């Protein structure tokens, strides 16, 4: 290939800039690359579903520990109807003291958001109670997600 | 020399091919075989120069077209006079114009519509018109409703006379081409003759009827027992009782003592409180001083006998080191080429159109119009949409002539030759000229929202923050108030109030003129403008200087004017003709406006319009925050586009409810645009097909076979359609919400 | 060798590709399969620019001379720069 | 504390030296 | 005369590889540290609100 | 191709020709530190007078860091572009012919060491240009406004 | 082939300011083009890239950039003047190449000796599905 990309031979005597934006959109692609084969084509799909599920593995470990370790699902236990959700602590260095002001809501010691992905009540139906729970779930699904 | 020769009866008034349709193309008359043939037919219907080949024949055809357009006007004017006399509350307006609403036309009470005369004052009901022709029947002292009843039956008198002289002067006696490209002789009459015996005689119609009349109103009479026109110029004891030196017949003018005269003709300046319009003085010593100037211009050019120039004879001697021979031959080509007068003339026209539009809001000539706020805006933005319109105009024949009739054999010249020899200079220094202004004034419109939805406020942009002050605006403004002090002494106060010094003229508790400040938006605001005109230049520019061969296709020119591409090759080739480059010029330009209206109406509504207290309090009628809410794209639609929206969404079951339907559907047709602007043909031509097979298998497949508008009129009816929805749309809207509060 | 031109013995050996062929691509050579016995030729497709003008003339049953994309190049596309 | 540690490091210099691999890559002329 | 303090002063800064992985440990090193040493008089973010919030509506939720 | 005042004249062709990018006759290291200083000594003006800091006392410190960051960023892009167009035995893709036609030799600058010299005089430079008109701002301070 | 090149010389240019649609980089590093005919009198021509100017007597010479801007212009003096003219291809190595008539005689008429580079004796209805021929490197035109 002498050159990226390493998949299209085609491609690569492109010394128009195209080259690089259709380096992009192709590689993924299966069937246009050059010397490929069924079992090729086979074992190609296997490692991309595998690094798919790794992705969303370590997609949900940190939703879980971001909310144990900035959220209030312990203290929103106490009153699911008062105290609303929050989802991460800000920290924007372009901020104007007003802006702290009207981010810090919710019963926290800084600026931060409130978390709308519904996950407190998920994790609140099947019985979760404290930060040392999501702790655990989030080392075990940050395992999972490297195996 | 110049003579009166003319032709005979070249072609007879037969009906024989009005039933055989497009008898001037070759091709077209041969039959529709499809469907596109009917588009094709209007589509080059008015395509004179692809008809022939010698300018004779075109240009009797433009000669007996632009009566065809005269007999429209003239039609037009006659039904606007007829509606002011027949179905009007004229009268009743010009009792008292202080708070009677302008109404001139009337719905047939029918469907339900009834709604629509609205309620209007003055035992009067129909639909409210903002058109503004009352302050001119008021100026002219119209004043009765049998004049407006004449000068409609004498307008369709000469819509049909000129329709007559259309008829005739093809047909019958078609003139020749030694008459048309004698252009010395035209540009001496229109001159002399037409501007300058115009303005002469309205002057006389200003001074003879107007000014005695409007007098006597100003000072409060009924019209009824004000005394007609004719009876102020038989009997003269009249105008002797208004004017001393009115009683002097003509001796103080032919013996040189014009001074006499000082009080009709005079130089004041200002507005007049009585009405806030212009002192009609004034307007009458202005119309008359441009009638002497026009007669005195008049008289340049040699055309038959020994005196004056030659308009050969006053180019070729300018011929500078830089560019060489200078202007030798051009003369040729803009007397041998149509479309190149046109570009010229519609360039022209739209530039005078546009610097009408300003001159008007800031100097309201007519009486009794800077206080119907709704007329004044209208108005505006209506000479502004026509500028712009005639401008794409000129630009897009100027590409037409650069393609067709343009060649360095014959019609030669070097000058133009330079120019395009460095065409990339021009483009590409235009282009980055665009990008500099399109960042330094857009970006500072997102860095200010930016910094305010941050809660930084005292790093914006404004008087309060970081400070960018448009100190030549108030210099020029300084300079203009304080010359009537010195310079022009002749004048009373400053050439007009907006000028940033004197009072304030207010009439019937509302304000029409005061003087305006600029502020830190007013700066934003003037670089967003000069930003959009500068790409809508950049756009138009380079497609007529590239009409003919790009450095991407070679030969170009030879594909002709109008092509839709040249293939997919050599990476794609979409969109590379002139008129696909004024294709795209045109949404450019109506953003533009669309910006300069949004701009101008706040302004007005913020720092001008309004209402006055008893004891002088002003109240505008937004309240003035534009100096502090123009500064975000946010504040935009929060101060000004939402809440300025109410009057046309509340709208509905009051008089006012057309505005809000509209509003509506000039935002559906501009959606639907985009449903032409986006697709391509291909899908349109399968799906066609699939139909017309359903169909076939019913035996309706019809002879006319259906075809998919070709390329270049599918981006046409796009280009239209989305212009129309939102030209609509604004129209809607400014109508409602000034009409409504105002 | 960028684009790739292919023609089809529905060539009735009018020659208009030829005469509207921007650079000097094709051209006709002795057949025996029409009236005219010639036939097209792509021996020059190197500068096949790939503008389907030429298969924009052909005016045969559905086409006779097919222009198939492929890669691109430096003279396959126009560039002057 | 610890974002004042990582989010600048995730936002400027680790975004800047994939931006700076990435080039280098794409650059390539074997 | 000024050529050879130029060219010793900045000697070590010429082979260029060196130089890309001096220029980027040092950029953020020094990003880091400034960020994580960042005064708070100069930054209103390494300070908290210090003020009572506003409740949101319904309530506080 | 055409030849204007602007783009032809004795004055503007001597001036671009005396300034440091174009005098072969000196070591590329060292018009790479010259038109670093001078850029350095550019640029601390507006980024120290209208940052975000403006209102503190602190203000000239960090303009003055923040020319240097920018410097040091703007020195990485340099050595990039370098190591991505310049190959590293290669020959050179420089101007070797003047108006006259005097054949020139190679212009070391544009090769790849000579690029490297030249980035990292100009980094030094920049550095040494901030950090002398931060001194010429804040200590010697009195015929300006700022 | 008794077609032989004419190996083009260095004859003068055509009387023109010189402007902004000359060579560039591109025609320095990799190639550009040079159209070559003789005149029959001095007249004037639009030049592709921009306004006009005027030939000489005898034999012409012009460069230019690409290939197809060199044909146009050719096309062009052959319907408006009448006269014969070539265009070689040059490479920075000094190589000088013939490359449009090849024989002499116009491509537009039938003249023995060209080989048939390029042809499929079958209708374009025959070609088949990419299924047929797909893992491969064949294509259904080939
Ligand atoms: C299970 C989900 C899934 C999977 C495995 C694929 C897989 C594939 N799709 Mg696909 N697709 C999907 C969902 C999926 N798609 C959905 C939901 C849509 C509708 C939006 C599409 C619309 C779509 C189109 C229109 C095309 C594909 C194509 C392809 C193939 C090449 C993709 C490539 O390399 O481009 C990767 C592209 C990029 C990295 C650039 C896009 C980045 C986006 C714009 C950012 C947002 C590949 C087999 C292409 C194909 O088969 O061509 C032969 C093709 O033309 N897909
Ligand atoms: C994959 C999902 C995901 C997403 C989108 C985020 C998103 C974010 N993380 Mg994060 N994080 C995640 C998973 C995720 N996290 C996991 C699984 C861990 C455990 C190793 C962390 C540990 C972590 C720390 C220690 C910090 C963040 C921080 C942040 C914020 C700044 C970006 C940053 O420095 O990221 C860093 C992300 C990584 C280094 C990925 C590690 C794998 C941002 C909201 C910062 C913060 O507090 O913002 C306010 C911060 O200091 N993250
Ligand atoms: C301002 C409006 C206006 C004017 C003055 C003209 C003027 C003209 N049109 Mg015309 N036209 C217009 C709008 C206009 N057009 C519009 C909007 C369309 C639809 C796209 C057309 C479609 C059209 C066609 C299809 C044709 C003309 C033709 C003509 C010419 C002869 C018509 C004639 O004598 O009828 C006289 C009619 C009357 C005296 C009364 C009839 C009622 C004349 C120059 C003809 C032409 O130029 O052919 C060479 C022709 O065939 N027009
Ligand atoms: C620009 C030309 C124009 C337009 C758009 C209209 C439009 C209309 N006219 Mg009208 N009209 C016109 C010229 C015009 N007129 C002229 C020149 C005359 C004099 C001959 C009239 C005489 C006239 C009468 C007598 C009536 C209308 C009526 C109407 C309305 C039905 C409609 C709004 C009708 C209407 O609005 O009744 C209230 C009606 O009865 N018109
Ligand atoms: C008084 C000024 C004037 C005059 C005499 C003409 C005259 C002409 N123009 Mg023109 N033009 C003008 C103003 C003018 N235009 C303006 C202001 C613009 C900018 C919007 C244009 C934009 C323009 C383009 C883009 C084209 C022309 C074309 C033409 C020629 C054919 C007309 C045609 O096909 O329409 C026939 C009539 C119609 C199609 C009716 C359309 C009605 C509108 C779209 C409906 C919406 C109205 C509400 C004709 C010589 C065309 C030409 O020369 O073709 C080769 C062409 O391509 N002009
Ligand atoms: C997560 C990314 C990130 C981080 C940590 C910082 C960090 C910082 N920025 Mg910054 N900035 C960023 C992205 C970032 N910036 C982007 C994407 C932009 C463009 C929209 C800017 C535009 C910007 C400006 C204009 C300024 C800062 C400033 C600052 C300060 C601090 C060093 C300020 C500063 O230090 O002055 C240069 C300042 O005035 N930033
Ligand atoms: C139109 C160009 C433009 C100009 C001249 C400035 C000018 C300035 N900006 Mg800025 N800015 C702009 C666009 C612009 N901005 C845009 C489009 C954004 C959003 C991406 C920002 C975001 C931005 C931030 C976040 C900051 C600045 C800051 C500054 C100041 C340093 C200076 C006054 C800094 C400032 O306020 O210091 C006074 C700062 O911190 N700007
Ligand atoms: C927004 C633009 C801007 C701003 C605010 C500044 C601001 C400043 N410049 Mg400056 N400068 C700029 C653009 C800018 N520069 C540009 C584009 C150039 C051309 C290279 C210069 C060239 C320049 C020189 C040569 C000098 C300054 C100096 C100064 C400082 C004192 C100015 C004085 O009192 O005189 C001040 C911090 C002076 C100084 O001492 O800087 C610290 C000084 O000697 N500037
Ligand atoms: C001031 O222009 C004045 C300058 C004077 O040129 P000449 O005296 O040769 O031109 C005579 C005029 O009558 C135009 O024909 O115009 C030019 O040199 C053309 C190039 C303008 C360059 C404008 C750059 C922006
Ligand atoms: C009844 C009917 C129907 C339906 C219909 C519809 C549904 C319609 C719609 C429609 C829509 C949904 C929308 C619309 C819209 C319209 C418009 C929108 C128009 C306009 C017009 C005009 C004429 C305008 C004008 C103007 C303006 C205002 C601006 C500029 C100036 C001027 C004046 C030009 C059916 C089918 C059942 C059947 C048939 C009949
Ligand atoms: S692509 Fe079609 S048109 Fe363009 S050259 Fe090759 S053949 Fe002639
Ligand atoms: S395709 Fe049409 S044009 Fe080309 S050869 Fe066959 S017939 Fe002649």
């Amino acid at each position: 290939e002498l050159r990226f990309p390493r998949f299209s031979q085609g491609l690569a005597q492109d010394p128009t800039t195209r080259r690089i934006w259709f380096g992009i959109a192709t590689a993924h692609d299966f069937e246009s690359h050059d010397d490929i084969t069924e079992e090729r084509l086979y074992q190609n799909i296997f490692a991309s579903h595998f690094g798919q599920l790794a992705i969303i593995f370590l997609w949900t470990s940190g939703n879980l520990f971001h909310v144990a370790w900035q959220g209030n699902f312990e203290s929103w236990i106490q009153d699911p109807l008062h105290v609303r959700p929050i989802a991460h602590a800000i920290w924007d260095p372009h901020f104007g003291q007003p802006a702290v002001e009207a981010f810090t809501r919710g019963g926290a010691a800084g600026p931060v958001n409130i978390a709308y992905s519904g996950v407190y009540q998920w994790w609140y139906t099947i019985g979760l109670r404290t930060n040392e729970d999501l702790y655990t779930g989030a080392l075990f699904l940050l395992f999972l997600s490297t195996l | 020399e110049v003579k009166i020769v003319v032709d005979r009866d070249p072609v007879k008034t037969s009906f024989e091919e009005w039933a055989r349709p497009g008898h001037f193309s070759r091709t077209l008359a041969k039959g529709p075989d499809t469907t596109t043939w009917i588009w094709n037919l209007h589509a080059d219907a008015h395509d004179f120069d692809s008809h022939t080949g010698d300018l004779e024949e075109i240009s009797r055809k433009v000669f007996s077209a632009h009566f065809g357009q005269l007999s429209i006007i003239f039609l037009w004017l006659s039904g606007m006079y007829f509606h002011g006399a027949r179905f009007s509350n004229y009268e009743a307006w010009l009792s008292d114009p202080t708070h009677i609403g302008p109404s001139a036309q009337v719905v047939w009470p029918i469907v339900g519509q009834e709604i629509l005369n609205g309620d209007v004052g003055g035992g009067f009901r129909g639909i409210q018109i903002t058109s503004g022709f009352f302050q001119l029947w008021r100026a002219s002292g119209i004043t009765s409703e049998l004049q407006l009843y004449c000068t409609a039956i004498g307008a369709l008198v000469f819509a049909a006379l000129m329709l007559f002289a259309g008829w005739f002067h093809y047909h019958k006696a078609a003139p020749k081409l030694a008459w048309f490209q004698d252009v010395e002789s035209m540009l001496n009459h229109h001159l002399a003759g037409l501007l300058g015996l115009g303005s002469l005689s309205w002057a006389g119609h200003q001074i003879h009827v107007s000014l005695p009349i409007n007098q006597f109103l100003d000072a409060g009479v009924d019209p009824k027992e004000i005394p007609l026109p004719h009876e102020f110029i038989l009997n003269r004891d009249l105008l002797a009782q208004l004017y001393p030196s009115f009683a002097e017949g003509a001796t103080p003018f032919f013996t040189l003592n014009w001074s006499k005269y000082a009080e009709f003709l005079t130089f004041r300046g200002g507005l007049d409180p009585v009405t806030g319009g212009l002192w009609l003085t004034d307007i009458a010593h202005h119309h008359l001083a441009i009638a002497i100037l026009f007669l005195i211009a008049g008289h340049m050019y040699r055309t038959n006998w020994g005196i004056g120039h030659g308009l050969k004879d006053i180019l070729e001697a300018h011929k500078g080191p830089f560019t060489g021979q200078g202007h030798k031959g051009l003369y040729e080509i803009l007397t041998t080429s149509w479309h190149a007068q046109l570009s010229l003339n519609l360039a022209m026209l739209g530039s005078t159109t546009i610097v009408v539009a300003h001159h008007m809001y800031s100097m309201p000539p007519y009486p009794y119009l800077a206080t119907d706020y709704g007329t004044q805006l209208s108005l505006f933005t209506h000479h502004m949409w026509i500028g712009g319109f005639l401008i794409v105009g000129a630009a897009a024949h100027a590409a037409i002539f650069m393609v067709r009739d343009y060649d360095p054999t014959t019609r030669y010249n070097d000058l133009l030759d330079r120019v395009l020899r460095h065409r990339d200079a021009i483009i590409s220094h235009l282009n980055w000229v665009c990008i500099f202004l399109g960042f330094h004034s857009f970006g500072l419109y997102i860095h200010n929202d930016t910094m305010s939805a941050l809660g930084r406020p005292q790093d914006m942009f404004s008087d309060t923050a970081i400070q960018l002050q448009p100190i030549f605006a108030q210099w020029v403004q300084n300079i203009h108030a304080t010359a009537p002090g010195v310079t022009a002494p002749g004048a009373t106060t400053s050439t007009s109030l907006t000028w940033g010094g004197g009072e304030l003229v207010a009439v019937g508790g509302k304000v029409a003129l005061l003087p305006i400040p600029l502020g830190t938006a007013d700066f934003l605001v003037h670089h967003i403008h000069a930003f959009t005109i500068h790409v809508t230049v950049l756009i138009l520019l380079k497609g007529v200087l590239f009409a003919r061969s790009s450095r991407l296709i070679p030969d170009k020119a030879n594909l002709g004017f109008r092509f839709p591409c040249d293939g997919p090759g050599r990476g794609g080739t979409c969109q590379v003709s002139a008129w696909d480059h004024v294709f795209l010029g045109l949404f450019w330009m109506y953003n533009a406006i669309s910006v300069v209206i949004f701009h101008f109406s706040w302004k007005m509504q913020s720092d001008v319009w309004g209402t006055i207290s008893d004891q002088g309090v002003v109240t505008h009628i937004t309240g003035g925050n534009f100096a502090q809410s123009s500064i975000t794209i946010n504040g935009w639609l929060r101060d000004f586009l939402w809440a300025q929206a109410s009057q046309v969404i509340q709208s509905y079951g009051s008089s006012l409810s057309a505005y809000g339907l509209f509003f509506l559907g000039a935002h559906f047709v501009w959606a639907f645009s985009l449903m032409f602007l986006f697709s391509g043909r291909g899908y349109w031509q399968e799906l066609i097909e699939s139909i017309v097979w359903a169909h076939n298998k019913l035996k309706v497949a019809p002879a006319t076979q259906p075809r998919a508008l070709s390329i270049i009129q599918g981006r046409a009816v796009g280009v239209t359609h989305y212009l129309l929805g939102g030209i609509a749309t604004t129209w809607a809207f400014f109508l409602a919400r000034i009409i409504a509060v105002g | 060798m960028s684009h790739s031109v292919k023609i089809y013995d529905t060539c009735i050996g009018c020659t208009q590709c030829v005469r509207a062929c921007p650079t000097d691509v094709l051209e006709m050579i002795p057949w025996d399969g029409c009236k005219a016995k010639q036939i097209a030729s792509a021996p020059r497709t190197e500068d096949c620019v790939g503008c389907k003008r030429c298969e924009s003339a052909c005016p045969t049953d559905f086409l006779s001379v097919r222009v198939y994309l492929g890669p691109e190049t430096t003279r396959s596309m126009a560039l002057s720069y | 504390n610890l974002p004042s540690i990582f989010v600048p490091l995730v936002g400027l210099v680790f975004p800047a030296i994939a931006m700076t691999s990435l080039f280098l890559y794409v650059q390539k002329k074997k | 005369l000024q050529s050879k303090f130029f060219n010793t002063f900045a000697a070590p800064f010429t082979k260029r590889g060196l130089l890309l992985k001096f220029l980027l440990i040092g950029g953020g090193s020094l990003v880091a540290y400034v960020s994580a040493s960042a005064s708070p008089d100069l930054l209103p973010i390494k300070k908290g609100p210090q003020l009572p919030p506003t409740p949101g509506p319904r309530g506080k939720i | 191709s055409l030849e204007t005042p602007v783009t032809s004249s004795p004055l503007v062709a001597w001036y671009l020709s005396n300034l440091p990018a174009y005098r072969t006759a000196v070591s590329p290291l060292l018009r790479g530190i010259e038109v670093g200083l001078a850029h350095g000594y550019l640029l601390v003006g507006p980024f120290a007078l209208t940052g975000p800091l403006r209102n503190t006392p602190v203000h000239g410190q960090a303009g003055t860091l923040g020319a240097i960051g920018l410097v040091s960023i703007l020195s990485v892009c340099l050595t990039m572009y370098g190591v991505a167009s310049f190959n590293e035995g290669e020959p050179s893709t420089a101007p070797v012919l003047t108006l006259t036609g005097r054949k020139k030799e190679a212009d070391k600058l544009q090769t790849a060491e000579g690029w490297s010299q030249f980035t990292g005089g100009f980094f030094f430079g920049g550095v040494s240009g901030a950090v002398w008109a931060y001194f010429l701002l804040y200590v010697l301070d009195l015929p300006y406004f700022f | 082939g008794f077609v032989p090149p004419q190996l083009d010389p260095s004859t003068p240019s055509p009387i023109f300011g010189g402007s902004t649609g000359g060579l560039l980089r591109k025609a320095q590093v990799e190639e550009f083009y040079v159209i070559t005919w003789t005149s029959p009198k001095e007249q004037v021509f639009e030049m592709p890239t921009g306004g006009a100017a005027i030939m000489r007597e005898g034999p012409n010479l012009l460069k230019l950039a690409r290939k197809e801007q060199c044909l146009a212009l050719g096309n062009r003096l052959r319907s408006k003047y009448k006269i014969a003219y070539q265009f070689y291809r040059v490479f920075p190595n000094g190589e000088v190449q013939y490359l449009h008539p090849k024989d002499g005689v116009y491509p537009e008429k039938v003249n023995a000796g060209r080989q048939g580079v390029g042809q499929n004796f079958r209708s374009i209805g025959k070609n088949v599905s990419p299924i047929e021929v797909k893992f491969t490197g064949k294509n259904s035109f080939d």
